[PDB]
RNA sequence: UUAUACAAUUAUCAUAUUAAAUUGUUAAGUGCUGAUUUAACCAAUAAAAAUAUAAAUAAUUUUUAUUUGUUUUUAAACACCAUA
């Protein structure tokens, strides 16, 4: 279910099967199917579809609706579909989409390490913000701890796989000591750097590009 | 085309292929495409891909005609003539050096 | 610029079609995409390049050469507790339940050890043996009783591993003061080829212990 | 403002001379008494005795057989200036992170320092609930403690999202109500509490709720009891921060005027904020025109005020000065600012470099200066951003040099291997098009950038302008086949063709006499005009004439040109005769306004490490097999392999 | 976000009721939102008598149904306005409009198998059906029905 | 050396196969997007019927809607959302009948 | 492995295929249901009683019962379909 | 699990903080004399002396009992600081 | 791995070795800390260094940095920024 | 350090060295410098003489 | 020679049993949802580094349960006493 939810967020028609009725229609036709069969202005083929391969290429409107789809409707409908009416979940997805646009190397790319670190940290901020208002949420405390650890792992891999992106992400957002040894008692023993060796990241900087290794 | 757009009649891939077959020139096919875009006519992604392939072939034939025209004056093909023979038309939405793409659409 | 691939998934090449899950299977999706990517190919096992073909003519007869359709072959999936431990446990449980086929993971060691069991005559056969995720073992019975009496890993716990020496292999061959071809001990040599103690002692070598069976 | 500073300084000196009659600093420093009080508290005997180091074993006793003296006595540390290396630890028996919880400091609340509590307590309840606890146990809450509570609520407000901040601000308002109306424990709401409330208002916006309500209340209460309610410099700092956040310029300038007129010393933060207000006013004027000269003087005046009041200036001040200078169009002055920052010891910022490059966008030359800035980013610890590349390409486009843009690309951007923005691609191709001597390498770079941008997607949709400039470059280079190639890309994106675009294609044909020149292709381009339903142009007439000259005569071309002339003559007779192909403008936007792909994304590594929010990681459930714990011989297959039941 | 409200208001004078609803609508509009529709629902007698702010039980109450589009923050602002209003004895807020009830809790497979736009686009009367509304009315609307209903009152008409 | 070279070449071939399969998936997502366009486009058509109440028309609509069940009327009164005819009020919200 | 859900079906055949011994009754015939329950419980056989008064699909199930038993008699017992 | 009480049957608040702060500090409760002047004509309907309570910094309309003048002032200024009618203090 | 550089011309390198327990057939990895010598101050915390023993340079310094196998790029950039090579930890040893 | 990763790191180093030998392609004839001397002889200390 | 801990009546202690769950003040719902009823609106929360051989690849925090404090014109009550 998690993967189904996020796949639906990413892709447009991933729900709709070839039979043109997703699962909810089969059991509740009276809700999903359009009640009124209207003969108005049945629109033609979208010749602009090349612009939006995924939902994160159009996040300035509700339900990831491209502006070319809103050409003929009324200003009230456009305002209802504007950002201001956007829900909190879709606002968070738009925040994710900004960074996907910034750091994705190809369309349909949603797992590259630079993107993953940013998404884990966005989730961490979301959970921490929730805890600010509602500190008595133990499940959210546990999820926040797990998300922080995974964010640390993602940033540590990013640092040695693509350093420039890591440096840029750290600088842009005024969080410099995010990669930080917890305990001196164990940092004294190289246990903070042995992480790179155990993770396979110890030989991954291409010295000639940062300094002449002679 | 406006009649079709208002009636919401969806053009079949076969109809679009036959329509663009009857064209002779790249500009004529382009004008037909832009008429279809100006009117709000419906079709399938399959028909769209066939239309773009038709435009692609029209451009290739036009450039081939130009290079043939030049060939008689020059007595021998040019380096651009042979390089066009090998490369083909430049970037297109359905290249032939990538024959794997188009199978999901075409049936 | 040049970005390096870190994990086995990136190195082997992976679409990561699903939204964020990096560890999603992908084997099926890649298999059907490759299948529709084509019919000069038969359903016999494929090999990616010619020189990989078997040496035995009869096995070459069953094997076919396919460029990139030799990958993602297989029907079954993979069903702590290292693969040899889990292989022994599943085979023991199925034998005690008097079943016919046991779907068991296919790793280098597990697959070689199953082949050695076949050679010594403890398994009637296999199904989907060329799968690189899991293969089925066709167990053999004789007069209501199962051929395999006991099968257990060298690492009785799931943790501790061992290294058998040639003296250990001779020890096993002459275990308990007998000449011991009855119970078969399997060892993976330094050449990553799995042999039984008879051949190990004949060749004056040892290896990492896998299991014992009889 | 410097005039007001001089008047206030001389008046303060005169007052000091009158007092001496009844080094004579020229101003008053509101921070000095608090700093001195802190230092005296640190030096107090009680503080030293309480924070005395831990007792040595030789000071406790011998060999630790005595129940009372076997180990040292509990040592109390001060989180602000700890007398020990690390305040916390996670050894098995001396864990102390759990004892930073608020519940343990609840035992001692009549003595408590609420700001230090808010800063260094871990499982701290919601600020409203904390205030309820304080009032419930009835501690004589003073103004500093009320300000600490409002500061806690303000921190929560800042951490919140922009679109979820009203409710937290309303909680702050309710707490202020409670403090003002409660008396059963003495609760004092003072100038710093009003400042914190104004600062919450500024953080959430709400100019009307901050200025009109709480600043007015502070002024009224000061006028009621001036001796018991003094508007200090922090209050004006918060007020002027509210002004900056709301965009109000006159109010912030008048607030700094009040601070100067009062004989108290302003602080570098509000000085930078006033500089930012002047920069905003200068940009507003430049927009209006597109008396500023006295605004420029009054703006540089606070920069001189930095030296007047002996305030050290920081990176924020440098950035504000550069922004103001660039708003007033003084590239030499911003360069002076960079040199000053380097001579002094203060780090530059990527934003400082943004302003440094954006200031020279207009002045000619400086081509190698941009290259030097890009090259010297690396030794200074910084790395270029897409915004910085956009500004450099903006300079390249405005100065219409293609070689500099090509060098920038080749020598820095390919190595950066960051995604190109549509603005970046537009500016690059636009510079390469307006360049006087475009070269074929620019075709490769532009088409590669376009393909890379298409490979990653975007949400700004400058497809038609980027392809327009690409066709213009193909025109200036004679690449008609490349123009036809890009024609299919425009078709595939489904955007209308343009008269300018076909004019550029026709000019490409004219300049391509050697590189695939074809009169039949001229006829094709004429058919584009005839069939696509687009008005021809006077530049279309120019280009058809040049193509006619380049290749020869043709009946279709002659008919086309005659109809073009007839149509434009008829349209001139009707009216509105002159119509040429308008240029695509060079987007010239400040670095703080051009779209930036980043949000607040605010987190605190200290809170992550110290688990301020009670973050809990479930243990791995007996997953620590250690050799000192194992008891039993281990052999292959186990002690008794294969046992039957 | 598509929000819907059901207001139970004490039946005061028409001018007072109009003033209350005008203030509510002005809050909606000054908070950057749109009202999809407003419907006076008549004066009815609820089964349980709500006490006025004067702690007097009111036997009768007028019902008003509002449908509007607002962001979450300003929706909360106007929601508190409505709740703390003088006249509003109760205000029932529909959160179930974009997503039909039961799928968040019902079945995991089906949680991501619905189209939010389907319910977002249609009005509340088309998501929650009254006793009188039934698909026959929608079929009648889809039919022209002008030349079909013309013969309805003949058999009874002549007798 | 030979073994390591083969490993590197295999990795590169895997990258190329990933390229081809990504290009293949792009088509599937393009077709799936098409289904969304049809379904999404139709759902928006029906949204045109939503008759919002402009702020200018707000007071007029409020009064005309409050005048719905008053009294002394020719056309039949409508049933409320619960399908129960409510009481009538002469005017100014006073119940009479 | 899955949440508990009471079984309902509009088809008498689903009940027959699912439950070994199934009795359909009503609340207006308590004594007959008590007697059949007494017998079945005495012989210690799992039995499912279904009240048709509030059961949805009441009319379908009732007509199906009437046509299979050739009589309107709500208290009815079924074993092995 | 926190228990709430609705003040004047409209505003739901936590019972603890309500009994401690909200209930005793409501305008119609603490200062009924000041509540009398509450301008019920020019002052929004969702605000009335039974809810707003003392300490309200936002200005509200007040109808004077002496000169019948309508003036705008904050509730905290009116009740705590001792605000008054400008026309009356002029007279 | 270079672990500390608070001393001038000296790098503290954390090195590991293996102890063998026959009874449990275990191979447990221990750790040892060495004062290395880098005369030109070229080692930053987080560098994977190759260290070689030699004559004695100081009371506890009989090793030297033969080569830096993998420098700390992030540490060098932070030092360029003027920060600490690695942010200091917040936990440590108890005082009692 | 875990020795099991030595093979993977060997493969990565081989590939990195090949990429280096293939991409930059900027060797050349460079004058060699005299190797100077080293202070880190092994064994115990030596005297001044 | 146990290289083994059957077994329970000093045990020798001690990862919180999770989408069927927990939390909601600024967010939902309710008189404390569990009297009825195996089913409970909305918001948050289900996956997402390398590596299975790799011999530390984990964290050092949390509390939904019960008592007790906090105080407590201060619960109205009800029940216990006669506070809670
Ligand atoms: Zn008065």
């Amino acid at each position: 279910p998690v993967q189904k939810k996020r796949q639906e967020q990413m892709l447009y028609g991933v729900n709709i099967p070839e039979t043109r009725q997703m699962k909810f229609e089969e059991q509740h036709p009276l809700l999903a199917g359009a009640l009124r069969k209207l003969e108005g202005q049945p629109k033609g083929f979208p010749f602009w579809y090349r612009k939006y391969p995924t939902r994160r290429h159009a996040y300035e409107y509700r339900f990831s609706i491209p502006v070319e789809m809103l050409d003929g409707y009324n200003d009230d409908v456009k305002k209802a579909l504007s950002k201001g009416m956007m829900s909190i979940q879709e606002k968070q997805f738009a925040q994710e989409a900004m960074y996907m646009e910034r750091y994705a190397e190809h369309d349909f790319d949603t797992t590259s390490p630079a993107v993953l670190a940013v998404k884990r940290a966005l989730k961490c901020r979301v959970l921490r913000n929730h805890l600010l208002t509602n500190p008595h949420n133990n499940i959210i405390k546990t999820v926040l701890a797990n998300t922080e650890r995974k964010l640390n792992h993602a940033l540590r891999r990013l640092r040695k796989v693509d350093f420039k992106k890591y440096w840029e992400i750290i600088r842009d957002h005024d969080v410099q000591d995010i990669l930080q040894p917890p305990n001196l008692v164990t940092y004294r023993q190289g246990s903070y750097w042995k992480y790179d060796w155990n993770a396979g990241l110890a030989i991954s900087t291409n010295l000639a590009d940062v300094m002449d290794p002679r | 085309m406006h009649l079709a757009g208002r009636n919401g009649r969806e053009l079949s891939v076969r109809t679009i292929q036959h329509l663009f077959a009857r064209t002779d020139s790249f500009a004529e096919a382009l004008a037909v495409f832009y008429t279809m875009r100006r009117c709000h006519v419906a079709m399938n992604m399959e028909a769209y891909y066939s239309m773009l392939y038709s435009l692609q072939r029209l451009e290739e034939e036009g450039w081939g005609q130009h290079f043939r025209n030049e060939y008689e004056e020059n007595g021998a093909p040019s380096e651009q003539a042979m390089d066009f023979i090998v490369k083909g038309i430049s970037n297109a939405l359905l290249p032939e050096n990538k024959p794997w793409l188009g199978r999901v659409m075409f049936q | 610029g040049h970005r390096l691939l870190h994990g086995k998934r990136e190195r082997e090449g992976s679409l990561f079609a699903v939204a964020n899950d990096v560890k999603r299977d992908e084997r099926l999706l890649r298999q059907q995409l490759n299948a529709l990517l084509e019919t000069p190919l038969v359903d016999l096992p494929g090999v990616e390049r010619r020189r990989d073909l078997p040496a035995d003519p009869i096995t070459r007869l069953f094997f076919q050469h396919k460029g990139d359709h030799a990958l993602y072959y297989g029907t079954y999936d993979k069903p702590l507790y290292t693969p040899i431990y889990d292989f022994c446990h599943r085979i023991r449980e199925a034998t005690e339940q008097r079943k016919r086929f046991v779907v068991v993971p296919s790793t280098i060691e597990t697959r070689g050890c199953a082949r050695v069991m076949h050679d010594h005559g403890l398994v009637a056969g296999f199904r989907d043996f060329h799968n690189d995720r899991a293969f089925a073992v066709e167990l053999k019975y004789f007069q209501g009783d199962s051929t395999i009496n006991v099968i257990e890993p060298c690492s009785y716990d799931g943790r501790t591993e061992f290294e058998w020496s040639p003296k250990m292999m001779r020890r096993l061959l002459n275990t308990h003061g007998i000449h011991n071809r009855l119970v078969v001990y399997i060892c993976r040599t330094a050449d990553n080829r799995i042999i039984d103690h008879i051949h190990a002692v004949k060749e004056n070598i040892g290896g990492r212990g896998l299991m014992m069976v009889h | 403002l410097a005039a007001a500073a001089v008047k206030a300084a001389e008046w303060y000196a005169a007052e000091n001379r009158r007092k001496q009659k009844g080094t004579a600093p020229l101003w008053f420093d509101d921070t000095e008494q608090n700093l001195l009080a802190r230092e005296q508290h640190v030096r107090s005997p009680a503080y030293r005795e309480l924070h005395r180091p831990a007792l040595t074993n030789a000071a406790m006793g011998l060999y630790g057989g005595e129940p009372g003296f076997e180990k040292a006595h509990r040592v109390w540390v001060d989180p602000d200036r700890p007398h020990i290396k690390h305040i916390y630890n996670q050894t098995a028996l001396a864990r102390n992170l759990r004892y930073a919880r608020y519940g343990y400091f609840k035992r001692d609340m009549h003595l408590l320092d609420v700001d230090k509590l808010v800063r260094h307590a871990r499982l701290l309840p919601t600020p409203g609930r904390l205030l309820t606890d304080f009032l419930y146990q009835r501690v004589p809450l003073p103004d500093k403690s009320c300000a600490a509570l409002i500061r806690y609520q303000r921190q929560q407000i800042e951490m919140l999202e922009v679109w979820g901040r009203h409710a937290s601000f309303q909680c702050a308002v309710e707490m202020f109500e409670r403090m003002i109306v409660t008396n059963i424990p003495p609760v004092e709401v003072g100038v710093e509490t009003h400042g914190e409330m104004v600062l919450c208002a500024a953080a959430c916006g709400k100019w009307e709720e901050g200025w009109n309500v709480y600043a007015n209340r502070a002024r009224e209460l000061e006028k009621e009891s001036p001796e018991s309610f003094i508007l200090n410099t922090f209050f004006f700092d918060a007020l002027l921060t509210l002004c900056v956040a709301a965009g109000r310029v006159s109010e912030g300038i008048d607030t700094l005027e009040e601070v100067i007129k009062r004989n108290l010393r302003p602080r570098g933060t509000m000085l930078n904020k006033a500089m930012i207000l002047y920069s905003i006013l200068g940009e507003q004027m430049s927009k209006h025109e597109a008396e500023p000269e006295e605004v420029e003087k009054m703006g540089l005046e606070v920069w001189s005020l930095f030296d007047f009041y002996q305030l050290p200036r920081t990176t924020a001040s440098i950035e504000a000065y550069m922004r103001m200078c660039c708003a007033f169009n003084k590239p030499t002055l911003v360069l002076k600012a960079q040199g000053f920052a380097d001579a002094s010891d203060i780090r530059l910022s990527i934003e400082c470099f943004h302003w440094l490059v954006y200031a020279i966008r207009g002045v000619a030359g400086f081509g190698d200066y941009v290259m030097d800035v890009l090259s010297q980013l690396r030794p200074r610890g910084l790395t270029p951003d897409f915004v910085l590349f956009t500004l450099s390409f903006m300079y390249c486009a405005l100065q219409r040099d293609g070689e500099l843009a090509l060098a920038i690309f080749d020598q820095h951007f390919v190595h950066q291997n960051m995604n190109p923005t549509p603005e970046m691609v537009l500016l690059f191709i636009q510079a390469c098009s307006n360049c006087e001597k475009p070269t074929a390498a620019m075709l490769e770079r532009s088409e590669t950038l376009i393909k890379r941008l298409e490979a990653v997607g975007s949400s700004v949709d400058l497809i038609s302008p980027i392809y327009d400039q690409f066709l213009e470059l193909c025109a200036h280079l004679g690449a008609v086949a490349s123009g036809f190639s890009a024609l299919k890309r425009i078709v595939g994106f489904g955007k209308p063709l343009t008269t300018r675009m076909i004019n550029s294609l026709l000019l490409a044909n004219s300049n391509a006499i050697s590189s695939n020149g074809s009169l039949s292709m001229t006829e094709e381009l004429v058919g584009f005009f005839t069939l696509l339903k687009i008005r021809p142009n006077a530049d279309t007439e120019i280009c058809v004439n040049l193509c006619r000259d380049a290749f020869g005569e043709s009946p279709v071309v002659n008919d086309f040109i005659k109809v073009i002339g007839e149509s434009l003559q008829g349209d001139s007779e009707k009216g509105e005769a002159p119509q040429y192909d308008e240029d695509i403008p060079v987007i010239q936007v400040p670095p703080h306004e051009l779209r930036q792909l980043r949000t607040e994304w605010k987190l605190s590594p200290r809170d992550i490490v110290l688990r301020r929010f009670g973050q809990h990681t479930k243990p791995p459930g007996k997953a620590a097999l250690d050799v000192g714990s194992m008891r039993g011989s281990v052999i292959p297959f186990g002690r008794s392999p294969g046992e039957q039941l | 976000v598509f929000y819907s409200f059901v207001l139970v208001m004490k039946p005061r004078q028409r001018r007072f009721t109009s003033q209350a609803l005008r203030e509510i609508g002005v809050a909606v509009y000054s908070n950057g939102g749109l009202i999809r529709s407003i419907t006076n629902e008549g004066i009815m007698r609820p089964y349980s008598r709500f006490r006025d702010a004067d702690n007097t039980p009111l036997t009768y109450a007028r019902y008003i149904i509002l449908q509007l589009d607002m962001g979450e923050e300003e929706m909360g602002k106007v929601d508190k306005i409505i709740r703390e209003h003088q006249d509003v004895l109760m205000a029932l807020k529909l959160n179930n409009l974009e997503r039909p009830v039961g799928i968040r809790s019902g079945n995991k497979e089906l949680q991501a198998a619905y189209f939010p736009l389907d319910t977002f686009t249609r009005l509340e009367e088309e998501i929650n059906w009254s006793p009188q509304t039934s698909a026959d009315i929608y079929t009648q609307l889809e039919m022209n029905w002008k030349e079909f209903s013309r013969t309805r009152w003949s058999s009874f008409l002549r007798n | 050396e030979k073994k390591r070279i083969e490993a590197r070449q295999m990795m590169d071939g895997r990258q190329a196969l990933k390229k081809k399969h990504l290009d293949l998936l792009r088509e599937f997502h393009e077709r799936q997007f098409f289904f969304w366009y049809e379904r999404a486009s139709e759902r928006l058509q029906n949204m045109n019927l939503i008759n919002y109440v402009p702020h200018a028309q707000l007071r007029e609509h409020i009064d005309k809607e409050l005048d719905k069940y008053v009294a002394g009327k020719n056309e039949p009164y409508p049933l409320n959302f619960v399908g129960q005819m409510p009481f009538l009020e002469d005017g100014d919200g006073n119940i009479v009948e | 492995a899955t949440r508990w859900l009471p079984f309902v079906s509009s088809d008498l055949k689903d009940y027959l295929n699912r439950y070994w011994a199934v009795m359909f009754t009503v609340g207006a015939r308590p004594i007959e249901t008590g007697h059949i329950r007494h017998y079945v419980s005495w012989y210690c056989t799992r039995m499912k009683v279904v009240l048709l008064d509030h059961h949805v699909y009441v009319e379908p199930l009732r007509q199906q019962l009437q046509e299979v038993s050739r009589t309107p008699e709500l208290p009815l017992l079924f074993v092995n379909k | 699990k926190a228990s709430h009480i609705r003040i004047a049957n409209r505003k739901r608040v936590e019972m603890f903080v309500a009994k401690r702060f909200h209930l005793p500090t409501r305008l119609a409760t603490a200062a009924p004399d000041i509540a009398a002047e509450w301008h019920d004509e020019l002052n929004p309907m969702h605000m009335y002396p039974a809810i707003i309570g003392i300490g309200h910094v936002q200005p509200v309309w007040w109808k004077c009992a002496i000169c019948s003048h309508s003036y705008q002032m904050s509730v905290e200024k009116r009740v705590v600081r001792g605000g008054g009618c400008p026309q009356c203090v002029v007279n | 791995y270079v672990v500390g550089t608070s001393m001038l011309k000296t790098a503290v390198v954390a090195t590991n070795h293996m102890v063998y327990y026959p009874k449990f057939n275990q191979r447990v990895s221990r750790t040892k800390r060495f004062f290395a010598h880098d005369e030109d101050l070229a080692c930053v915390e987080g560098d994977l260094v190759h260290i070689k023993q030699c004559r004695k340079i100081s009371k506890y310094k009989h090793y030297y940095v033969f080569s830096i196998l993998e420098p700390n790029v992030e540490g060098r950039e932070r030092l360029k920024l003027g920060l600490k090579a690695v942010p200091p930890p917040l936990f440590g040893y108890p005082v009692s | 350090l875990k020795a099991g990763l030595l093979g993977h790191y060997q493969q990565e180093a081989f590939e990195a060295r090949k990429r280096f030998e293939e991409s930059t392609t900027y060797p050349g004839p460079i004058r060699a410098a005299t190797p100077g001397d080293t202070r880190f002889y092994s064994g115990s200390l030596e005297s001044i003489l």
